[PDB]
C-alpha cells in the first residue's frame, strides 16, 4: 500500500467533502475508509448540480465513482508526509 | 523551546488535541511490581529515538522522584502524553497516568481514576490475582470506568518455571476467569466478559518488548504470507478449537490424540522456539532462524549479552504495540462519548442541570469547566501547579479563572477566589511541553492557583455560568488510621513547621493533619512506608529543620454492647423542656450496609422502610421513625424515634429535631470517653417534652442539651471501645509456613486462609491482625523467613477491644505489656492523657 | 506571669536549668505547668529587687 | 563502629506511650524516618524484588520444558463461531519456526 491511502486512512473522524462523478459534492465527518476508496460518512451537508443544499446523516460512497476528496489542513504534519 | 527528538512532530500532537474522538484517557494500574512503569519505558522509546534502556539497569523514565529511585517502589503517580498508532496505522493521542500498585499509596490511584475513562489492570503471569489487584477491580468498577486487563511477564512462564505450553495456557486461562470472576462478583452489568477473543485481553512481556493481542499476531501472519483476513484468523486462536492439516480448516474436536490448541500451535510454541534459540542456541543455529524469521543484525548486535540480544530480537520481531493501542481504542470510550457517567457520577447537581447538558457534549468552547485532583511540586519547592482534566471550554494561558474549593456551595459563596494563570503545560515525565490554550477533553497543568487548593479544585470562569457547583470529592479506597505527633526540635522554629506541614497536605490526597486540644500535631496514615515518605518529603523539601516525631498509635473507637439499665433524662437550663433517650446496638451488617450506601437518606420514605421491614426485619412501627443517621452525612450511628403520638405531639416534636439533629451530629462525633467517633449505636427518644414558647425552643438551650442526652445514654449502656483490624496477605515458600504461623502468633491475630497457589509453589495466607500490632510485623517476617516471605497490610474493619474500659479497680503499672482483660483501660486511660482530657470520666458525670 | 510574658511557642522548656547528674526519671520532669510555676516564681522574687542595688 | 542526654518532656512522656511491642534496631534502620529523632546521614534501603521461582535442572535426561511436581497444580476447568463458516488458510502457509 502506498501513502494517499494512508493518509485517507488518516482523516478518519475529521471533517472532510468529496465530490464524485454525479457532480454532486459531500460535506460532513469522515467515519470509515478503507484501502480501496469506498468511504462510509455521516453529518452530510449535499450540494447537487443545480445547487439544491440537502442534509444526508448517514452516506456511503463507492470509491469507483468519486472524482476527489478534499481534506483538513492540519495533516501535513502526519508522520507519513514527512 | 527545547525538546528531545520525537518521531511525530510537535504540531501534530498540537492538533491532534481539537478532535475530542482521537483522544483516550487511560489509567494504568495494578498490584505492587507487575510491570506498569516497564511497559511506559518500552512507549517512551517506541516514541522517542535517543532515549534508550541501559544494559544492566531498567530505565524508569516515569520514576522521576529521588524516593522512588532510593526505595524501588512508585510513591507518585505521573503522567504522560504520548501520539501512538495502532494497526492499521490511524494515529492516536493517549493520556496515560502511571499508578503506583502499594496498597498504602492507593489514594494515588483514586486521584488517577477521577481524571481518567478508562482502566488497564497489570497482572503477573506468575503470580497471578494478589490483594490489590482484587480491590483495584473493585474500585475501578464502583467508580464506572471501562476495564481491560493486560497479562504481563509472561517470559516468567518460559525462563523461570520452565514450564509446558498447555499448563501455561492453562495458567493464563485460570487467571481470565478469576478476573471474569471478580469483575462478576461486583458488577450487575453483563456485558462486562474478558476474553481475548472480544480484543480485550493483552498479553506483554515489559523487560524484553513483548505485546500482542491475537489480531496483532494474525497481522504478523498476513505480513509474512500474505492473503489471510487478520481480523477473521484472530477470532479462532483461543479456546478449545484446533488446527486439522488435512483439511487446513478449525474444527471444534481433536484429529489426533496429539492435536494441540490454536494457541498453542500458532502463538505460544513460536514464542517458545524464539526464546529458546536466543537463550540457549546462539552460536549454532540463531542465524538460521534469524534468516527464516527474515531479520537481519549486524555483526557488533550479534556480540551483546543475552538479555540485551532477547530484548533486541524480540523488538525487530514484534515491532511496534499496536494490539495495546487497539484494545485502548477499542474497549476504552472517548471523552466525547464517556462524557455523560463522568458528569452523572462527578458532578454535584446531577447531569439533568442546565450545565450538565452543557458538559456531557465535550465542547470546547462555551463554559470554562476543569476539574484539578493533583498538586505536584517543583525544582525548589516554594510553589505547585494544579494538575487535572479539562471538563468543558478552553483554558487559556493568562486567562483570568475563578477558583472553587470543596467547601463551596451556591449559598454561602465564601470558598472561592479569583487568580490569574500563568502558564500551561502538557505533561511529559521528565520535561514539559507548553502551549498557550488547553481545549476540552484533555489534561492540564496549571500554574498559578495553587493558593487556595487543598486537595481538589473547580476552574470556572469569573463572569457567567452563576450556577455552578463543585465536583465531588476523592471517595478513597481506604481509612488512614495510623496516628503520628509531631514536634520541632527548636521550639522558635514552629512558623517553619507549619509551612511544611500544610505543603505535604497538599501532595498527599488522603493525608489528614489536625491541632489536638493539648497542642500536638497529629498526621493520620495508612502504613509505614507512607508516614517513612511523608517524613522524607516534610523535612527534606519543605522544613529543612530537625522534628521529632513519636512512637506510632491508632485510631480509637467508641461503642456499646448491653441495652442501657435506665432510662436517661436531661433537661435543658431554662428547666422547660426535658429530652429521654434509651441506647441500644444495631445489628450484625447493618453499619457496613450505611457505610457502603446500601442505605441512604433523601428517599421519600418508602423504600428506606421496606429495606428494614424486608432484610433486618424491623416493624412498621419501627421502620417509619428514623429522623437522621451519622455524625458524617452516612455514618453508622441512627437517631431512631419511639415517642407515642398519644403521649407526644408529633407535629410540635418535628420542630426541634432539625436542633436535635445537629445535637445528635455535634456529640456523635468526640464521644465521651476519649473523644472518637461512635460505631455501631441506635440512639432511641422514648419520652419528650417540648416548650411551648418558640423563644424556649431556641438551639443554644437544646444541643448541649442533646449532646449531654446522647452521653448519658451512651455511658449507661456498657461502654467499650473499638479498634482496627488489618488483613494481611503473605505470599512465601512452602517451608516458611510454619515461621509465619510462628511469628503471627505472639502478636494477637489468627490464619484464616493458607491456600496453594496454582502453576506456582509459592502459598498465600491470609489473616486479620490488630493494627496496634502491625509495626515492625513486615520486617518480622522478612528477618524470621531469611527474607522469602512479604506481606502487604490494607484496612479492613473494626472489633471490639477486650477488657473494661471504665474499671477503675485496675491498676496498670507503667512500661509493661499489659494483658488481655487490662487492654481497654490502658488504651483509654493512656488516650485521655495524650489527648490532654480529666484522668477519668465518671458514670454520673452528665 | 503570663500576662507580661506571652508564650506562645512553648519556648521556656528551652533554657531550663536543670541537674544531670541524677538519672532521668531521678530529676526533675519539665511538665509545662511546672516549668511556667518555676518561671513564675523566679519572676516574682526577681521583681522585688532593684537592678542597680543587686541582680539574680 | 564507634559512634559519629535528654530530659523529660511533654513529648516522651511514658505514660501517654502505650508499649505493646518493644522497638528494635531493625525497625529504626528498615524506616529510617519514622522511628529516629535526628536522622542525618542515612541512606535509603532497597525495599523489594519479586520472588525468581526458578527451579534448577537436575537431569539431563528429561525435557527442558518439564511440568515439575514441586510446582503446585493447575485445577482444570467463550464466544466461539461456528465450524460451518469456513475459513481457509493458504496452503503455503505454516505456523512459525516448524523445523
Ligand atoms: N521477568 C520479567 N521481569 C520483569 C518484566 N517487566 C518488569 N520486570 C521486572 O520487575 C521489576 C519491577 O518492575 P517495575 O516496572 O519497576 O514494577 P512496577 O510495576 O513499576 O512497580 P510499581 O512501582 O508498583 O509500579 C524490575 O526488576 C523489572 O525489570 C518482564 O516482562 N519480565
Ligand atoms: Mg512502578
Amino acid at each position: 500500500i502506498g501513502v494517499p491511502i494512508k493518509v485517507l486512512h488518516e482523516a478518519e473522524g475529521h471533517i472532510v467533502t468529496c465530490e464524485t462523478n454525479t457532480g454532486e459534492v459531500y460535506r460532513g465527518k469522515l467515519i470509515e475508509a478503507e484501502d480501496n476508496m469506498n468511504c462510509q460518512m455521516s453529518n452530510i451537508t449535499v450540494t447537487y448540480r443545480d445547487g439544491r443544499v440537502a442534509q444526508l446523516e448517514q452516506v456511503y460512497i463507492r470509491g469507483s465513482k468519486i472524482r476527489f476528496l478534499i481534506l483538513p489542513d492540519m495533516l501535513k504534519n502526519a508522520p507519513m508526509l514527512k | 523551546q527545547t525538546l528531545p527528538v520525537t518521531v511525530y512532530e510537535m504540531d501534530f500532537l498540537a492538533d491532534l488535541m481539537d478532535n475530542s474522538e482521537l483522544i483516550r484517557n487511560v489509567t494504568l494500574c495494578g498490584h505492587l511490581h507487575h510491570g506498569k512503569t516497564c511497559f511506559v519505558d518500552c512507549l517512551i522509546e517506541q516514541t522517542h529515538p535517543e532515549i534508550r534502556k541501559r544494559y544492566d539497569q531498567d530505565l524508569c523514565y516515569t520514576d522521576i522522584l529521588f524516593t522512588e529511585q532510593e526505595r524501588g517502589v512508585g510513591i507518585k503517580s505521573t503522567p504522560v502524553t504520548v501520539v501512538l498508532p495502532d494497526t492499521k496505522g490511524k494515529s492516536y493521542l493517549f493520556n496515560i497516568m502511571d499508578t503506583p500498585g502499594h496498597v498504602n499509596f492507593s489514594d494515588e490511584v483514586t486521584a488517577g481514576l477521577r481524571i481518567s475513562d478508562g482502566v488497564v489492570l497489570f497482572i503477573d503471569a506468575a503470580e497471578g490475582v494478589m490483594l490489590n489487584t482484587e480491590r483495584l477491580i473493585k474500585h475501578a468498577v464502583q467508580e464506572r470506568l471501562a476495564v481491560t486487563v493486560c497479562i504481563n511477564k509472561i517470559d516468567r512462564l518460559i525462563l523461570e518455571l520452565k514450564l509446558p505450553p498447555t499448563d501455561a495456557y492453562y495458567k493464563l486461562r485460570h487467571i481470565v476467569d478469576e478476573v471474569n470472576g471478580l469483575i462478576s462478583m461486583y458488577s450487575t452489568d453483563e456485558n462486562l466478559i474478558l476474553s481475548p477473543l472480544l480484543g480485550n485481553v493483552c498479553f506483554s512481556s515489559s523487560q524484553y518488548s513483548i505485546c500482542f493481542t491475537l489480531g496483532s499476531f494474525a497481522k504478523i501472519y498476513a505480513d509474512t504470507f500474505g492473503d489471510i483476513n487478520y481480523q477473521e484468523f484472530a477470532k479462532r486462536l483461543w479456546g478449545d478449537i484446533y488446527f486439522n492439516p488435512k483439511t487446513r480448516k478449525f474444527t471444534k474436536k481433536a484429529p489426533t490424540s496429539s492435536s494441540q490448541r490454536s494457541f498453542v500451535e500458532f502463538i505460544l510454541e513460536p514464542l517458545y522456539k524464539i526464546l529458546a534459540q536466543v537463550v540457549g542456541d546462539v552460536d549454532t543455529s540463531l542465524p538460521r532462524t534469524l534468516d527464516e524469521l527474515g531479520i537481519h543484525l549486524t555483526k557488533e548486535e550479534l556480540k551483546l549479552n543475552i538479555r540485551p540480544l532477547l530484548r533486541l530480537v524480540c523488538k525487530k520481531f514484534f515491532g511496534e504495540f499496536t494490539g495495546f493501542v487497539d484494545m485502548c481504542v477499542q474497549h476504552i470510550p472517548s471523552p466525547k462519548v464517556g462524557a455523560k457517567p463522568k458528569i452523572e457520577h462527578t458532578y454535584t447537581g446531577g447531569v439533568d442541570s442546565d450545565l450538565g447538558e452543557a458538559m456531557s457534549d465535550c465542547d470546547p468552547d462555551g463554559p470554562l469547566m476543569c476539574h484539578t485532583t493533583k498538586m505536584y511540586s517543583t525544582d525548589d519547592g516554594v510553589q505547585f501547579h494544579a494538575f487535572g482534566r479539562v471538563l468543558s471550554g478552553t483554558i487559556h494561558a493568562g486567562q483570568p479563572v475563578k477558583v472553587l474549593g470543596e467547601n463551596y456551595t451556591l449559598e454561602d459563596e465564601e470558598d472561592s477566589q479569583i487568580c490569574t494563570v500563568g502558564r500551561l503545560w502538557i505533561s511529559v515525565a521528565r520535561y514539559h511541553i507548553e502551549v498557550n490554550r488547553v481545549p476540552a477533553g484533555n489534561w492540564v497543568l496549571i500554574e498559578g492557583v495553587d493558593q487556595p487548593i487543598v486537595k481538589t479544585a473547580t476552574i470556572t470562569e469569573p463572569r457567567g455560568n452563576e450556577e455552578a457547583q463543585i465536583f465531588r470529592p476523592l471517595k478513597f479506597n481506604t481509612t488512614s488510621v495510623i496516628k503520628i505527633a509531631v514536634e520541632p526540635v527548636n521550639p522558635s522554629e514552629l512558623p517553619k513547621m507549619l509551612d511544611g506541614l500544610r505543603k505535604v497536605n497538599k501532595s498527599y490526597p488522603s493525608l489528614t493533619t489536625k491541632v489536638e486540644e493539648s497542642g500536638e500535631h497529629v498526621i493520620l496514615g495508612t502504613g509505614e512506608l507512607y508516614l517513612d515518605c511523608v517524613m522524607h518529603d516534610l523535612r527534606k523539601m519543605y522544613s529543612e529543620i530537625d522534628i521529632k516525631v513519636a512512637d506510632p498509635v491508632v485510631t480509637f473507637c467508641e461503642t456499646v454492647v448491653e441495652t442501657s439499665s435506665l432510662k436517661c433524662f436531661a433537661e435543658t437550663p431554662n428547666k422547660k423542656n426535658k429530652i429521654t433517650m434509651i441506647a441500644e446496638p444495631l445489628e450484625k451488617g447493618l453499619a457496613e450496609d450505611i457505610e457502603n450506601e446500601v442505605v441512604q437518606i433523601t428517599w421519600n420514605r418508602k423504600k428506606l422502610g421496606e429495606f428494614f421491614q424486608t432484610k433486618y426485619d424491623w416493624d412498621l412501627l419501627a421502620a417509619r421513625s428514623i429522623w437522621a443517621f451519622g455524625p458524617d452525612a452516612t455514618g453508622p450511628n441512627i437517631l431512631v424515634d419511639d415517642t407515642l403520638p398519644s403521649e407526644v405531639d408529633k407535629a410540635l416534636l418535628g420542630s426541634v429535631k432539625d436542633s436535635i439533629v445537629q445535637g445528635f451530629q455535634w456529640g456523635t462525633r468526640e464521644g465521651p470517653l476519649c473523644d472518637e467517633l461512635i460505631r455501631n449505636v441506635k440512639f432511641k427518644i422514648l419520652d419528650a417534652v417540648v416548650a411551648q414558647e418558640p423563644l424556649h425552643r431556641g438551639g443554644g438551650q437544646i444541643i448541649p442539651t442533646a449532646r449531654r442526652v446522647v452521653y448519658s445514654a451512651f455511658l449507661m449502656a456498657t461502654p467499650r471501645l473499638m479498634e482496627p483490624y488489618y488483613f494481611v496477605e503473605v505470599q512465601a515458600p512452602a517451608d516458611c509456613v510454619s515461621a509465619v504461623y510462628t511469628v503471627l502468633a505472639r502478636r494477637r491475630g489468627h490464619v484464616t486462609q493458607d491456600a496453594p497457589i496454582p502453576g506456582s509453589p509459592l502459598y498465600t495466607i491470609k489473616a486479620f491482625i490488630p493494627a496496634i500490632d502491625s509495626f515492625g510485623f513486615e520486617t518480622d517476617l522478612r528477618t524470621h523467613t531469611q527474607g522469602q516471605a512479604f506481606s502487604l497490610s490494607v484496612f479492613h474493619h473494626w472489633q471490639i477491644v477486650p477488657g473494661d474500659p471504665l474499671d477503675k479497680s485496675i491498676v496498670i503499672r507503667p512500661l509493661e505489656p499489659q494483658p488481655a482483660p487490662h487492654l481497654a483501660r490502658e488504651f483509654m486511660i493512656k488516650t485521655r492523657r495524650r489527648k490532654g482530657l480529666s484522668e477519668d470520666v465518671s458514670i454520673s458525670k452528665f | 506571669y503570663l500576662t507580661e510574658h506571652p508564650d506562645p511557642n512553648n519556648e521556656n522548656i528551652v533554657g531550663y536549668n536543670n541537674k544531670k547528674c541524677w538519672p532521668r526519671d531521678a530529676r526533675m520532669r519539665l511538665m509545662k505547668h511546672d516549668v511556667n510555676l518555676g518561671r513564675a516564681v523566679f519572676w516574682d522574687i526577681k521583681n522585688r529587687l532593684p537592678r542597680s542595688v543587686t541582680t539574680v | 563502629f564507634e559512634p559519629l542526654d535528654e530530659d523529660w518532656n511533654e513529648f516522651n512522656d511514658i505514660n501517654k506511650i502505650i508499649i505493646r511491642q518493644p522497638i528494635r534496631t531493625e525497625y529504626k534502620i528498615a524506616f529510617p524516618y519514622l522511628y529516629n529523632n535526628l536522622p542525618h546521614h542515612v541512606h535509603l534501603t532497597w525495599y523489594h524484588t519479586p520472588n525468581v521461582v526458578f527451579i534448577k535442572t537436575e537431569d539431563p535426561d528429561l525435557p527442558a520444558f518439564y511440568f515439575d511436581p514441586l510446582i503446585n497444580p493447575i485445577s482444570h476447568r467463550e464466544p466461539l463461531p461456528d465450524d460451518d463458516e469456513e475459513f481457509e488458510l493458504p496452503e503455503f502457509v505454516e505456523p512459525f519456526l516448524k523445523d
